[PDB]
């Protein structure tokens, strides 16, 4: 009808085990892990029925976010491989990133977007281009930094810049923020204007900037939610530096 | 300045050595598990291709 | 009445034919009681419960008892409802079997008490209660890493010989003493020697007066060891909705359950499922899990055993059953040979309730704090392994110093334990367990051995048992 | 008289009962075109493909749509030939289903057109081409470290992000202006926005009225997904047999070609393989790829995406495949990022081609120095790396410095993307890669700056940007 849609599967893992219990009961002939054939079927008939329509079909699209539970952390068994093969990309959760003080624990090198690039806006895409090359630099670094006592000043600078980065990924639950804040403190961190920063004091310089931003440089904000791109540097950069000399650095 | 360089090198030497002695006793330890998962694996794979054979 | 007839005897699964237009319907209770009309013959009394129909007039059932003796061409009497249970305030202190025959020698129950069918459809979607409160226990790591909660799932993982047991006997020692309300206990599966044990200690402590028990022990056959679980069900069930109290539901392996389910699931039939369980393990356990709930008329806080074999956590039987608790704590085999009592693992173990605004802000700050530390001592375990102590940073140091002391002091003593070791056992409350672990992190007892952290209980208690070692 | 009827519906398999002594033949098509007789039926248009014999007149047929809505008892009729596709110069910059029934909003081939069956035996040892040859690409990193062979089969690795789309217009848009073929694009059960995008994407740049597309998406039926490849392959073979050109055959993805046939063994009735694949999984490819060979008049010479599912190598479907393959491509995200398009993979990339009884002995020793500067080179990185900051020999120093020179000229402009970027693109002969590589090795251009390297083509081109930049 030309609306939107979005869809949300809990869990295609019970949808698969309730299949093969069915099919073990109708005497049908098991597989892989008694699994049947034509597994891989039912989920790509299933998930390929979302789509974007074009403009002579109307224009609707339905969105769809696949649930799979692994086991111990295994993304190599059956179920997964499957539904990995289908889907335009996936994100993976970790528990020792969870554990780690790491909330949504993201794993950002084993995550991946097919569709990337298209579906952000002009500020956000100019603005988070480099931050996945910062998190590898940063992990590859921090593999064996702790040891290896490399202490070059662009690895000391890069590990310091991931740490940073890191710290500021963070997230509390059911705090949702919008898209023009989350372009302005990327820029912030990117831009390396919080890099003499404290990293525990770094959420709080998030909190403190946000809330800085509700009162001043709010057309900044108006800006960016009505044409969908950054505002001129200069003022970005003078309210930053503003907001930066009224920060009390702990 | 001497005395301290040469005491350096022998506990790195030393050092060095327990780390080997450390990595091939976690090695074998490591292979014993292999060898279980490894019959495990071929045991389950059998069973279910008898089992899709015992089916038709 | 319609009688039928036997016709294929294989193990636990009996086959019997029927007249023309009257089978009897699924879950149906069938009598089979005959007299030695020779020497060369013996007596039967054995109940039959229906599982499928096979067509022309032929029905297989699951017998509740042995079936040595049966003969091809048995009578069988069909009673027209399933497996009927006595319920209500004259099974308080009794011990009944699955087929609900007192079996404490206490005397036998009126033939006109209520008795309720052992099969029933699980509860609806706007007759549940969500209500979410902190039920205390007197376990430190239990009470900071994972707390529980009143009228919920409970699950306690663990592999042979690791303390479930134990745990079980402690929280039923701390807990039903004091509830005040209504204890189930179905030992489905278990040892025998236990039940009478924990029998006798319930009649010396008293608490007898107010509980119910259903064995069906390990010697059973499959049969009763399937059903004597929905046997406390439907009694927990009974207390929950009529007189709207408050039930505690204790549950020893709930993994038998599903063991005797696989066990009687081939000669059914069925296909084989991955690891030669039934193909309908799912569904059946979600049958019977589902009825454990808490309504607006009553709730039912309940404490399941659930027991790992092979200490693979991956097995389709445990991996299946978590989705169905809300806080699990999971054993663990390595800290059970390290000396850790209980030897739960404190990253893995999880629950519902662990939230700022449910446990405080404190307690979820110094949860938090405790699991990352903890995690990176994890970590550099591999490190540790291949280099040493000596390779690791000046932080790293102190990381190691305070997580070895944090993992000895989640140890605890037990009341139940005392007559093992002689220990008295201590009742550690949670803002006193918030306290020392705070003090931990901050690093005011880093001086101390670690040795002296091990089987305390308060903070106090490390102090002293230091001071006495000579520090 | 010669119609069948409907006896069992399993999924994708349908079995069908014949009269005696009309039994159609194996790979045959049967339409099963039936109308509502009142509202409890619905309408069907449905296509079989015979597969098995089962004795008492009943064949077994599998389904090349889904079979929802299929009644015992309707009546089914026999085509008398395997499904047949048209061919000739109006498959060009049209798109097709399995059925060779175009998918696209033009008008439909018209009825009298010549069609092809599918299945057809392989050419025979007498008609081969005696010896290699090579298929010159004007791409510098493949003609150097990996020529194509001219009818051999080529794998393709990559995932998103990586300029696959690009390597495969560039790859079309070459062959069709220098050596005069056609290309014919296999979307063999693959994601459907994925194929669109490819269509989009060609008819932008202008290379769709070039080439021929078949989709059987992964939303397609078993059924589809195993015949679309063949489909394809008959397309490409009208042009190799009766035009006698060289041509190019693409296809998305030859792991689920063998995934269908595995899916629908076990409805068929046959005992499971090792790993739950279908017994005839390794003759089945050998079928399909047997075809594809060079001869004596054309040739066709297939870039076969192939995916490894959780990069098990050992797997049945990729160990088949292999055992096929002449050449491998692997397309590198590091190199994207970098900026140093096609991002093909210089020490990943492997050919049997180059060898010096094939592409010269000058050709090799240019390629082998290329590739051990190269290793040499990621290994002073890793030395670089864990202490040692530019704390090295001079020897290193010369090397790192040719070898980002060389890295850098890897890199080539297209004739597509122009329309992105101003630069008109350009092709490249082998000779002029050898020479322009030689001379880069021999220190003819060392002093340049490495910045004058990128997206040059020719050897002088570098001179020149070089010259512009001062
Ligand atoms: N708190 C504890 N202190 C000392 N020993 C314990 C404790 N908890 C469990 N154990 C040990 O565990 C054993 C009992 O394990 P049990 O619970 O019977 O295993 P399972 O969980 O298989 O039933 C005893 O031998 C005892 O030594
Ligand atoms: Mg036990």
């Amino acid at each position: 009808k030309g609306k939107h849609v979005l869809v949300v599967y809990d869990d295609l893992s019970k949808q698969a085990a309730a299949y093969r219990e069915l099919s073990l009961l109708l005497r049908r002939p098991p597989g892989r892990e008694a699994y049947p054939g034509d597994i891989f079927y039912l989920h790509s008939r299933l998930l390929e029925r979302a789509a974007k329509l074009s403009d002579a079909k109307g224009g609707g699209s339905l969105t769809a976010l696949p649930f799979v539970e692994t086991q111990a952390g295994d993304i190599s068994a059956y179920i997964p491989t499957n539904v990995i093969s289908i889907t335009d990309g996936q994100i993976f959760l970790q528990s020792d990133l969870f554990f780690s003080g790491v909330r949504p624990a993201i794993n950002a090198g084993l995550s991946v977007s097919r569709v990337g690039g298209a579906a952000q806006i002009k500020a956000m895409k100019k603005v988070a281009g480099t931050l996945r090359l910062d998190l590898a630099a940063y992990r590859e670094l921090e593999a064996f930094a702790q040891f290896g006592s490399d202490l070059d000043k662009a690895t000391q600078a890069k590990l310091a810049r991931g740490a940073r980065t890191v710290e500021v990924l963070k997230q509390d639950l059911h705090q949702p923020i919008p898209v023009e804040k989350q372009v302005l403190i990327i820029y912030a961190l990117t831009r390396g204007f919080l890099d003499d920063i404290p990293v525990e004091d770094v959420r709080r310089f998030e909190k403190e900037f946000y809330l800085f931003l509700d009162q001043n440089g709010q057309h900044l904000l108006e800006h960016i939610r009505t044409t969908k791109d950054l505002p001129n540097e200069d003022d970005l950069n003078k309210a930053i530096e503003a907001f930066k000399k009224t920060f009390v650095v702990s | 300045l001497l005395d301290a360089k040469a005491s350096e090198h022998a506990a790195r030497m030393t050092a060095m050595k327990n780390a080997t002695d450390n990595a091939n006793e976690l090695i074998r330890t490591l292979t014993l598990s292999y060898n279980r998962a490894r019959q495990a694996a071929i045991t389950q794979e059998i069973t279910e291709i008898v089992a899709g054979a015992n089916a038709l | 009445m319609t009688r039928g007839r036997v016709i294929q005897v294989m193990g636990p699964v009996v086959d019997v034919k029927f007249e023309n237009g009257h089978l009897p319907a699924i879950y149906n209770a069938l009598k089979i009681q005959h007299k030695a009309r020779n020497e060369n013959e013996v007596d039967i009394d054995l109940t039959l419960e229906v599982a499928l129909h096979l067509g022309d007039d032929t029905v297989r059932t699951i017998a509740m008892a042995s079936t040595d003796g049966l003969i091809r061409g048995m009578e069988v009497i069909d009673t027209g409802a399933p497996i009927s249970v006595p319920v209500g305030e004259v099974t308080l202190g009794r011990v009944f079997n699955v087929l609900g025959e007192p079996i404490d020698l206490e005397g036998d129950i009126p033939a006109d008490a209520r008795r309720d069918p052992i099969h029933r459809p699980a509860p609806k979607f706007e007759e549940l209660a969500t209500e979410v409160e902190i039920l205390e226990t007197g376990i430190k790591v239990v009470d900071l890493l994972a707390p529980y909660i009143k009228g919920g799932k409970i699950g306690l993982f663990g592999g042979a010989g690791v303390g479930k047991t134990v745990l079980i006997q402690e929280l039923i020692h701390n807990i039903a003493q004091e509830h005040g309300g209504i204890s189930v206990f179905a030992g489905v599966g278990e040892r025998t020697r236990e039940g009478n044990d924990l029998y006798h200690e319930m009649k010396d402590s008293g608490v007898i007066s107010k509980t119910a028990m259903v064995f069906g022990q390990m010697n059973e056959p499959p049969g009763a060891r399937m059903r004597v679980a929905l046997t406390g069900l439907t009694m927990a069930e009974y207390f929950r909705d009529e007189q709207g109290q408050d039930v505690l539901l204790f549950i020893d392996n709930i993994f038998r359950f599903t063991q005797a389910g696989s066990e009687v699931s081939a000669l059914l039939g069925r296909m084989p499922s991955a690891v030669g369980y039934q193909p309908t393990l799912a569904t059946e356990m979600g049958q019977l899990q589902e009825r454990i709930t808490s309504t607006a008329k009553g709730s039912i806080t309940s404490i399941q055993a659930i027991y790992v074999p092979a200490d693979d956590y991956t097995d389709p039987a445990p991996a299946t059953t978590f989705s169905h608790l809300d806080a699990t704590t999971n054993l663990e085999r390595k800290l059970a040979e390290m000396g850790i009592y209980p030897a739960v693992d404190p990253l893995a173990s999880t629950s519902r309730a662990l939230a700022p605004e449910i446990v405080g802000e404190e307690h979820y700050q110094v949860a938090r704090k405790v699991q990352q530390t903890l995690q990176r001592y994890k970590e550099l375990q591999d490190i540790i392994a291949i280099l040493g102590m000596d390779e690791l940073s000046d932080e790293d140091k102190l990381v190691v110093h305070r997580a070895r002391r944090i993992q000895f002091f989640l140890s605890q003593n037990f009341h139940v334990a005392e007559q093992f070791t002689g220990q008295p056992g201590s009742y550690v409350p949670v803002k006193e367990t918030v306290r020392g672990f705070k003090e931990i992190l901050e690093g005011k007892y880093d001086h101390l051995p670690e040795d002296a952290f091990r089987l305390v209980g308060r903070i106090e208690e490390v102090v002293e048992k230091a001071k006495a070692m000579g520090v």
